[PDB]
């Protein structure tokens, strides 16, 4: 489990 | 005829919002766009396809995460259809 | 009221694999994304569809290879898929090196510009951020 | 089920694009979607209806424009569609 | 696979109709939105909606209307259907005295804040412009 | 024929 930035 | 027509964009996920991904086994979405198009692309048309990709996604995952802020979360992909007609596979 | 899909071939169908980026995107590697190329590969393939893979282009390179698909001769062939595999963010697909426009890339596809293409359905797959929200469900 | 399923949003354009109105018969869009709910709510799922829309606006419709700018331009509204399951009238 | 649409009530279908807009928006006066609202009441109405025609709303006359149908207990009802017929920007929607989100206006349906409506089909029609790009079309 | 600002 990951996301494809960090705001 | 518009320059624009008979275009579809299949997101994976909602308009400003993270895309998920599973480190074993792919993305949520690309997982389960296969998996429908294995068992669904000789019988339905393919806004209905995406349909069942929309509710598998929506129904079958939520995110496991050692970070607090990215525990228990949910996806939902995005169907944009210019398309003017219907599109089967066979 | 249905797309002629009885054409010689298929169609193309181009899946761009990205899982590592420059240090100067800051974009954490995309684990997985090996078994997601290779599950559309299988999956395209019993389609009937051409499959190309494509691993770690940077952004010039992806505006590259668009271009050159856009001038290809599809007029044998029903539809024309392109799965894109990325970071993003709204708009936005990120290469190796840094972002460019997702509009950039389709508008190669616009009918007044791939006219082997012109009347033809288009499908862009794109697995790619799309911002930062996160959706934190409901009870049912 | 995430916050974001089972919106469906039927724009009557593209992204970017100016939306065209007559101003007797009212807009090319809402024009159509009636027209084609009226023949086919009772037949086929949402999707569809909305898939014909589409290609009624895309087909049917030019400007009409004393404005050189203006003039012979064209349509396509988008279908962006979250919905998790197909949609009946009846 | 398919939506319970066998409730009680088909459901509620709101029509925000804006011809007429302050000076200070610059706006044009929408000619043949009569039109527009009165093919979509009867349309409507034949579907066994509830059909609300609202005339020339400001922005917060706008998010008000939406915020009190939001709160509304739809339970007997199958879908929800919004029609916004205005000028607009990209992601705007224009009351008559200037712009606003239209994210701020579906946000009050979303499922964890319309809890009547959670898991049903909520149908927002948009006719307002979504920025000023013009299709030239092509030969055919 | 109208649309529904001028850029």
């Amino acid at each position: 489990d990951e996301v494809x930035a960090a705001a | 005829i518009p320059v624009e027509a008979d275009f579809l964009y299949a997101y994976s996920t909602a308009p400003g919002y993270y895309s998920w991904r599973n480190s074993k086994d792919g993305s949520w979405f690309i997982q389960s766009l296969c998996a429908m198009l294995k068992q669904y692309a000789d019988k339905l048309e393919f806004m209905h396809i995406l349909t069942r990709v929309n509710r598998k996604v929506a129904t079958e995952f939520e995110s496991f995460s050692f970070d607090a802020t990215f525990h228990a979360k949910k996806q939902i992909p995005c169907i944009v259809s210019m398309l003017t007609k219907e599109l089967y596979f066979y | 009221n249905s797309y002629k899909m009885d054409y010689p071939e298929m169609g193309l169908c181009i899946i761009i694999n990205n899982k590592n980026f420059h240090k100067s995107t800051g974009m954490t590697s995309r684990s997985g994304t090996d078994v997601d190329a290779a599950n559309l590969r299988e999956t395209f393939r019993n389609l009937k569809y051409e499959v190309r893979n494509k691993n770690d282009l940077t952004r010039e390179e992806i505006v590259e290879l668009m271009r050159d698909v856009s001038k290809e001769d599809h007029s044998k062939r029903s539809s024309f898929v392109c799965v894109l595999l990325s970071h993003g963010e709204e708009g936005i697909i990120f290469g190796t090196n840094g972002p460019v426009d997702l509009k950039k890339i389709t508008n190669f596809f616009r009918g007044d510009r791939c006219r082997s293409l012109t009347g033809k359905p288009k499908l862009f797959i794109i697995q790619a951020c799309r911002g930062t929200e996160l959706d934190c469900g409901i009870e049912t």
